[PDB]
RNA sequence: GACCUGGCGGUGCUUCAUAUCCCUCUAGAGGAGCCUGUUCUGUAAUCGAUAAACCCCGAUCAACCUCACCACCUCUUGCUCAGCCUAUAUACCGCCAUCUUCAGCAAACCCUGAUGAAGGCUACAAAGUAAGCGCAAGUACCCACGUAAAGACGUUAGGUCAAGGUGUAGCCCAUGAGGUGGCAAGAAAUGGGCUACAUUUUCUACCCCAGAAAACUACGAUAGCCCUUAUGAAACUUAAGGGUCGAAGGUGGAUUUAGC
RNA sequence: UUUAAAUGGUUGUUUAUAAAAAAAUUUACUUAAA
């Protein structure tokens, strides 16, 4: 019931990289250093490449929660330029007035 | 239909005396309701050679938060009602020199109310 | 604050079009909402998926979803424990035999509160969202079955068996086994003996002086035991005392004063069954009359806490003896308790708190000057209850003994207001009234206004589905109401409607006549009004006829006139 | 989504495509045009597929001076609900598709000869 | 209640931020939004805890 | 969750609850395209084999 | 019969206000204002049409910009658009014999003038002006043409170049309204005394973004010092301590003033400039009336309205617009 | 031409809300918010939850009284209530307006896990501020 | 044949345009390098915009993801009481461009033309009265100024089925869904921008009273190469810094943009 | 009165009506008996 495909797999990532946030921070704190040795931080290297892909948060994208619009997007409200000029233009956004100066 | 539609009576406004007790109309806050308020308050930009809009009906009214329940007759009653909950200040603690004698340290904290479920 | 006397009660929608007019409204338009939110509940329960993300902070437990299911399927004493809890009595009373047939062991205490639960609702299942006379105990039931199962049987096995089945009106076998109880030499409760008073009172159908002695012998029973009677105990014998209504009233008086002595302070509800048990059927009412006035001298105010289930009942109670004793100033002192700190919230619910202010405010019209009157009119009505038709008809009568009749145009408007402008006992009252005595130019204006507006609701009677009705009374005091007033075009037209409904004109209303037709000097009208009585074959129209034919009548009207006889 | 779904004033401004650039300069044929048609004029409050009866709502609030309770149709109880507003769609779809005959001037489709009937009333009660 | 209070207003805060007007292309055409915040501050003084 | 608000307010509209005129909107519809013919066909026996 | 379809009542549906709907009106202010006056705790007998704003806007607060959308509790006869009588009886015959002109209060009034010229024929300022056209057409209450206007104008023009009498000048005095001349002659400062006793007038002054504040001493040296420092220090560039020059040069009285002046935000020459501002006014207290008044012909004493404007969106500047291509 | 939530000229036959007849330039000169928290003020958040809640909350109503609504409602949040103001008419019976009170104030508060209540307004029939 | 209305005229007269049509004023573009679009060519490898009114445009943004593309592989009542970024913006809603740096669009009546398409003004007045809409007035920003905002009816079947929704037609073992990998280049041309060609300059101090530099070690890359760092699971690629390197460029053809 | 100033593919323009309807409740405690 997602707006489409392609919401639906972002919310499958963001599942996704919320069940593995605390396993993949811990292998690259292993990572992000210069104390451990090197072999002990090739071995993490490998380990948090291993990690499904779907795991890695850089691959969220913040669509559009109403029509899923990937771009133009404001992170406030969450809602795209369109949709939410929509509901602005109409008075149903608490505070939000054209601006005139 | 039996019998003619449902007649709305006439607003109670109409049976408010000019000495009535308002804060029992309106106790705590409440939306606007046109019924209760027994005033000839009108709202809206006039259309050319025309008034404000009546108040029944008017959105734009109902939009306003209301101090309607916070008379000046209300608020001097709540207050003599709560004054049984405090407490007095130190006489002796008259100005702030004399505060920071006494007690030097000040822990400053902040709350924060805003709306919602959490 | 205080209560606003123009408002309806704060649960319903404040709007004219949503306000209830009415007492019968009032009850439909609770039960309206209590069925939406019954309809939303039952969603929310069929459906907890999509009420289980918790955005509240802090968490509100009361706003989540309830699940009534058993989450434990093995079969186990713990996993039945569960089933008892939920109070599924048909789930739990199978896996106890089950339980049984596996031959694994339960406590007693699990089995007694597997009898608890048993007992208590006569093996059926509590009343759920969705899927009285007799005797609901039945022989074959499950808590027999288990009763007898049980391996180990302690106090409380047997005390809650002998209260189900009280409560089951299964008195006779109650009585049994609490003989059986006696035979093992186990100690009953407080709430056992008080179950079986009700017990014996109602198995048998003794004289009072059997059944007192019965009691009496239940008490000397309490006490050889080490049982010490609880505030219950006293009030189901003043209940029971009840049926026995003249021979019970010293007794009734010997268990107060009891009371009191032991230390348990009566409530409400022992003072209601006293005054229920005093206040019979009788024209003296001398008992009654130093009973209420004695209470009420104790009770003075005293703030009460809810103790006995009966404790509502006392309010409604005691302002009916203040209507029969006809005694207001025992009735203001009836109300002065229930408007101390928190006693209002023991009128009661809604058909109590009705018959209350019924009651009450048709005393106050009675035996109050009209002033006050009013302004107890005007607190109580509509904020306090809607009134019913018979307590117009009161208020009017007070007016009336008053001579304050200014104000019947006010009442009926009112009248319309609360669902009364079709009643037929209310507008043949107020017209009667009107009409009765003649009045000053501006009062006879402002009753013809009234009038005209009754007559209007004669007209959009909503009975005219059925058949349409215009009593006779009605009808004639409608028209002279007009004639005095002045509007004779609209009193001219009554006259077509007396001979259209069979009505007769009373002779009032035709000697009056008389002058609105000399003042205009029209011969012509003259004559209708005596062709009209003519037809009904009134004696008083025969020598009317002559007078006017000597005051205004034309020659060819006068022959006519002697020959339509 | 539900939070996709518009109302019926915009769905069917959309599907008619009363305003637009193919009705300005007689760009487009008559023939095609649909017509608007409001689905909520048989629909009843509280009335749904599963059959439940909400007292107070769907069925009275009251019978035999006491509250009714949640109750649900039986299954053939529901069919018979279902088939009959399927038969109610379509007497009154009947009702708009039947043609009143119109009284033909000199030739069918000619204006000529068409009564239009009385002149209107004047503004100060008088009468044609 | 007997409380000291002194009121001042502090300066107010508009928030603007620009949008595409049309649905697609036509960037130079914009709708700009505000969000106005104003302010006051009570400041009571010497209170005591209830 | 979309899922939520979707099933909800699917759920209140078949128990009579809620009014769905988008919903009403497209059944009129596919109920129009079946006496037209342009009715979807059965899964696995398509036009194409 | 092929039926028109037949119109409805008509949507426009002008509203018109009987005279007895307005009485209604009346006596709904005349009970809402003293519930009004009991809600505020105040005597129903004294309260005013300016309590009853101050407690609306209390009760009903209203942050639109526009004051004509705000919640209002006006008498009727300020709210409800004057609307002229019925001018024919039962009858049907009008009351004025200049009725079916359409327009018989104006050239009623015409013909009034006319006569008066007549009869004053055979007979023999700054403050006011003629009555505007929109609020001629209100003591009217008829609409009227600008020619008309025009019209009537010249011959009330006529009426008072010619010579008149105690009652033909009351007459004109009906439509000559008053102007309130706004002076603009400077406000001189208080002139204050510090610990000391010397004379000093403290002014301010403004300038893009940049506020200055400025003490100017009765008696000095020449003395001036910005945010504590000397001024040919905070001042390097020559061209800001010109403007400080200009206006202690214009009333000649360079070497005879110390100046404290603070001095914060802006730029450089912003800066200079406000202090420029703020030394001037100050300055206007030891000077003479009519040297304050050269001053202000001079362009000494007006604050300079020059401020930065906004960019626009869609322009690379406030006016700057980008490249244009026709192809 | 401007198109966005303007309703355009007609014949002089089509009655139009004091609401929908100000176009977006007077959200904070003619006409106020239909909607009024505190998530859009500078420093506060959950102005992306407080939105999709008012989106839905004027759905559910739109559909839940069909054919009721007089205008659009005035959403208003104190702490933790949720107050929904609406216009409605007088064309059902109040037995049914009482039963969706109840109904409706029950189910937002347990989706929603507040103190939810409904506050209705009944007018005889659309206020009409012009006709366009 | 004769007319009505509009358009158009290298059509007359008169009055004008205020960043404006000409004469004028200032700084630029067109040449060079780089940045970023577009067209072409290339690629197994998106789509849309594309006189004024496209061309740092949908994107307030593409290493995977985003993604709609290509190759290969897999799934079949499928996240959904399915789905489709499949065709049709020449079926539409929605949101807009444009004239508009306009002032007109007008329902309802009345009158003129012999009751034709149509037309309706003269103030010392001769048939017009006109609700409504726009302009205006108000409001936002620092004023009554200015700038914003506003800007009707219509014109270009103007833009957008790929914001979302949706009429009609089509796919339903595939035109739907998922996984892995991969393409987004430069023969060439061109739009916009950035940095320069220097002495009103370059460097350092300072933030305006200084000392040096000043033509093959000058001015001049934000490019190339190497190294390091930042973000990330992933960086020859994205960004930042350092080193190294020191090129074209010597003020620019026809032509052309903006500013009161 | 007074320089030169050519071109623009084909077909695609304007008629018959208009509009739903409702609904039942049916004003007054407690108890109790056989
Ligand atoms: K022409
Ligand atoms: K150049
Ligand atoms: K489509
Ligand atoms: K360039
Ligand atoms: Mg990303
Ligand atoms: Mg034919
Ligand atoms: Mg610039
Ligand atoms: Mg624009
Ligand atoms: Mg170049
Ligand atoms: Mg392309
Ligand atoms: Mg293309
Ligand atoms: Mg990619
Ligand atoms: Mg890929
Ligand atoms: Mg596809
Ligand atoms: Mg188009
Ligand atoms: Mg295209
Ligand atoms: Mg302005
Ligand atoms: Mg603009
Ligand atoms: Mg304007
Ligand atoms: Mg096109
Ligand atoms: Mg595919
Ligand atoms: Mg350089
Ligand atoms: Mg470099
Ligand atoms: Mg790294
Ligand atoms: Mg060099
Ligand atoms: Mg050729
Ligand atoms: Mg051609």
């Amino acid at each position: 019931h997602y707006v489409d495909w392609r919401m639906w797999r972002d919310v499958k990532r963001r599942k996704m990289a919320y069940e593995y946030a605390d396993e993949r921070l811990r292998i690259n704190s292993l990572r992000k250093n210069t104390i451990l040795p090197k072999i002990l931080q090739d071995v993490a290297d490998e380990e948090i490449a291993a990690l499904p892909r779907d795991s890695c948060p850089v691959r969220i994208r913040n669509r559009c929660v109403m029509t899923s619009r990937p771009r133009g997007v404001k992170r406030r409200w969450r809602l795209s330029r369109i949709v939410f000029r929509h509901l602005a233009d109409h008075g149903q956004l608490s505070g939000i007035q054209r601006a005139t100066w | 239909e039996r019998p003619p539609r449902r007649k709305a009576l006439p607003p109670r406004t109409e049976k408010m005396a000019v000495d009535q007790d308002w804060p029992s109309v309106y106790p705590v806050a409440a939306p606007f309701k046109p019924s209760a308020v027994p005033l000839p308050v009108r709202m809206g930009y006039p259309v050319k050679k025309g008034v404000p809009m009546a108040k029944e009906g008017n959105l734009e009214l109902l939009k306003i938060p209301n101090f309607l329940h916070l008379t000046p007759v209300a608020i001097k009653k709540h207050c003599e009602a709560l004054k049984d909950f405090c407490t007095e200040w130190p006489a002796a603690l008259d100005s702030d020199e004399k505060c920071e004698k006494h007690f030097p340290i000040e822990i400053d904290s902040t709350d924060y109310v805003s709306s919602g479920p959490s | 604050v205080n209560r606003d006397t123009t408002a309806v009660p704060y649960v319903f929608q404040d709007d004219p079009y949503l306000m209830p007019a009415s007492s019968l409204e009032s009850r439909s338009f609770l039960l309206a909402k209590k069925s939406g939110e019954n309809v939303a509940k039952f969603i929310i329960n069929s459906y907890p998926k999509y009420f289980q993300k918790d955005i509240a902070e802090p968490h509100i437990p009361c706003l989540m979803p309830e699940y009534f299911e058993p989450q434990i399927k093995d079969i186990s004493e713990a996993a039945l424990k569960e089933r008892i809890e939920l109070r599924k009595v048909k789930a739990s009373v199978d896996m106890f035999d089950q339980l049984l047939q596996a031959g694994t062991t339960v406590s007693l205490e699990t089995t007694n509160s597997l009898l608890d639960l048993l007992c208590y609702y006569g093996d059926q299942e509590p009343s759920t969202d969705y899927h009285q006379f007799g005797v609901t105990w039945r022989a074959k039931n499950n808590a027999e079955r288990i009763f007898s199962l049980m391996p180990e049987k302690n106090e409380h096995s047997y005390c809650t068996m002998i209260r189900g089945m009280v409560k089951h009106r299964a008195y006779e076998q109650a009585l049994n086994l609490y003989t059986e109880l006696l035979n093992n030499r186990l100690h009953a409760d407080v709430y056992t003996f008080n179950a079986l008073i009700e017990a014996t009172v109602c198995a048998i159908n003794e004289k009072f002086e059997e059944k007192w002695s019965k009691i009496l012998e239940l008490l000397r029973h309490m006490v050889a035991q080490k049982v010490k009677p609880n505030l219950q105990t006293f009030n189901t014998i003043l209940k029971c005392l009840r049926r026995f209504h003249v021979f019970a009233r010293s007794p009734a008086l010997q268990v107060l004063r009891e009371m009191k002595a032991i230390g348990i302070e009566p409530s409400l509800a022992t003072y209601h069954h006293i005054i229920r048990l005093f206040d019979q059927p009788g024209d003296p009412l001398k008992r009654s009359s130093f009973i209420i006035y004695d209470i009420m001298n104790e009770l003075m105010g005293k703030r009460f806490s809810p103790k006995d289930p009966d404790d509502d009942k006392f309010f409604q109670s005691a302002m009916s003896i203040c209507s029969s004793l006809r005694d207001l100033e025992l009735a203001y002192q009836v109300h002065g308790l229930l408007k101390t700190g928190d006693n209002w919230k023991f009128i009661g619910p809604d058909q109590h708190r009705n018959f209350y202010y019924s009651k009450f405010f048709d005393l106050i019209c009675l035996m109050e000057q009209i002033d006050v009157t009013l302004k107890w009119y005007e607190d109580l009505i509509p904020s306090a209850y809607f009134p019913h038709s018979q307590t117009m008809i009161h208020l009017l009568q007070a007016l009336d003994v008053a001579n304050r009749l200014e104000v019947i145009p006010k009442i009926w408007k009112d009248s319309k207001e609360y669902g009364h402008t079709f009643r037929s006992d209310l507008r043949e009252e107020i017209l009667m009234l009107m009409a009765r005595d003649k009045h000053p130019p501006e009062l006879q204006v402002a009753f013809a206004d009234c009038a005209a507006d009754i007559k209007s609701a004669y007209e959009s009677q909503p009975i005219r589905q059925t058949a349409q009705d215009w009593p006779a009374t009605s009808l004639n005091c409608i028209a002279i109401l007009f004639l005095r007033a002045g509007r004779t075009q609209e009193a001219w037209k009554m006259l077509g409607l007396f001979r259209k409904h069979n009505k007769i004109p009373r002779s009032e209303l035709l000697n009056e006549l008389m002058d609105s037709a000399k003042v205009s000097n029209s011969p012509s009208q003259a004559i209708e009004v005596v062709e009209l009585a003519s037809a009904f074959s009134l004696p008083i129209c025969e020598g009317l006829t002559q007078r006017v034919m000597s005051d205004f009548a034309i020659n060819q009207e006068q022959k006519e006139a002697l020959s339509n006889l | 989504s539900f939070f996709t779904k518009l109302t019926a004033d915009e769905l069917w401004k959309g599907a008619l495509a009363e305003t637009g650039a193919g009705a300005k300069k007689g760009r487009g044929k008559r023939t095609k045009k649909k017509k608007r048609k409001d689905l909520n004029r048989g629909q009843i409050i509280g009335e749904g597929r599963y059959g439940f009866l909400w007292p107070g709502l769907n069925v009275p609030l009251m019978k035999n001076g006491a509250v009714q309770t949640i109750a649900q149709r039986s299954k053939e109880e529901q069919e018979k609900v279902e088939a009959d507003m399927i038969q109610q769609r379509e007497e009154w779809d009947r009702k708009k598709k039947m043609k009143v005959k119109r009284e033909r001037g000199w030739s069918g489709n000619s204006w000529g000869g068409i009564s239009l009937g009385p002149p209107d009333p004047g503004p100060c009660g008088e009468t044609y | 209640l007997g409380i000291s209070i002194k009121v001042h207003e502090p300066p107010r805060k508009i928030e603007r931020f620009t949008l595409l007007q049309s649905v697609h292309i036509y960037k130079k055409h914009r709708v700009q939004y505000e969000m106005r915040t104003l302010y006051r501050c009570l400041e009571l003084e010497h209170l005591t805890g209830s | 969750n979309h899922h939520t608000y979707a099933e909800l307010m699917q759920t209140l509209r078949f128990l009579g609850l809620y009014r769905d005129e988008h919903q009403d909107f497209m059944d009129e519809q596919k109920r129009l395209k079946k006496l037209r013919g342009k009715e979807k066909p059965k899964k696995g026996e398509g036009k194409r084999a | 019969a092929f039926v028109i379809p037949k119109k409805n009542v008509p949507t426009s549906k002008r509203e018109t206000y009987t005279e007895d709907f307005i009485k209604k009106q009346i006596e709904e202010f005349n009970i809402g204002k003293r519930h009004l006056a009991n809600m505020m705790g105040e005597d129903p007998e004294t309260f005013t049409q300016e309590d009853i704003d101050r407690a609306i806007a209390y009760l009903f607060p209203s942050g639109l910009f526009e004051k004509r959308a705000r919640p209002v509790m006006k008498h009727p006869e300020q709210i409800f658009p004057r609307q002229r009588a019925i001018q024919w009886g039962e009858d049907g015959r009008p009351f004025h014999y200049l009725f079916y002109t359409g327009k018989q209060s104006y050239y009623s009034l015409m013909h009034d003038v006319y006569g008066m010229l007549l009869n004053l024929e055979k007979h023999q300022v700054i403050g006011s002006r003629w009555l505007i056209k929109e609020e001629l057409e209100e003591m009217l209450v008829e609409k009227l043409s600008d020619l008309d206007y025009m019209q009537f104008i010249r011959l009330l023009e006529k009426l008072l170049t010619s010579q008149c009498g105690a009652a033909e000048e009351e007459f004109v005095q009906r439509f000559r309204r008053s102007v309130t001349l706004e002076s603009k002659k400077q406000l001189i400062e208080p002139v204050q005394y510090d610990e000391q006793g010397m004379a000093f007038s403290k002014s301010e002054g403004k300038r893009k973004t940049a506020k200055a504040e400025a003490i100017v001493y009765k008696h000095g040296s020449g003395r001036i010092k910005v945010n504590g420092i000397d001024y040919q220090l905070y001042f390097p560039i020559t061209q800001d301590r010109e403007q400080l020059m200009f206006p202690f040069h214009f009333v000649d009285r360079l070497g005879k003033h110390d100046v404290t002046c603070t001095v914060s935000g802006g730029g450089r020459s912003a800066q200079a400039g406000a202090i420029r501002l703020a030394m001037a006014k100050a300055l206007c207290s030891f000077v003479t009336e009519d040297e304050v008044e050269w001053m202000r012909q001079a362009g000494l004493l007006t604050t300079d309205p020059r401020v930065r404007e906004r960019k626009k969106p869609g322009q690379e500047g406030a006016r700057r617009k980008f490249t244009w291509k026709k192809r | 031409k401007n198109r966005a939530a303007r309703v355009r000229v007609s014949k002089g036959d089509k009655p139009v809300t004091y609401e929908e007849a100000h176009a977006p330039h007077y959200i904070a000169h003619r006409k106020g918010w239909l909607s009024l928290h505190t998530g859009n003020l500078d420093g506060e958040d959950h102005a992306a939850e407080r939105t999709v809640e008012d989106v839905f909350l004027r759905k559910f109503m739109w559909g839940t009284f069909p054919g009721c609504l007089a205008d659009q409602l005035v959403l208003k949040r104190r702490g933790n209530q949720l107050e929904i103001c609406a216009v409605v008419l007088r064309q059902l019976s109040p037995h049914k307006y009482y039963f969706l009170v109840g109904y409706s104030e029950t189910l937002l508060s347990y989706f929603y896990k507040c103190p939810v209540r409904l506050h209705l307004q009944t007018v005889p029939s659309k206020v009409v501020y012009k006709y366009l």
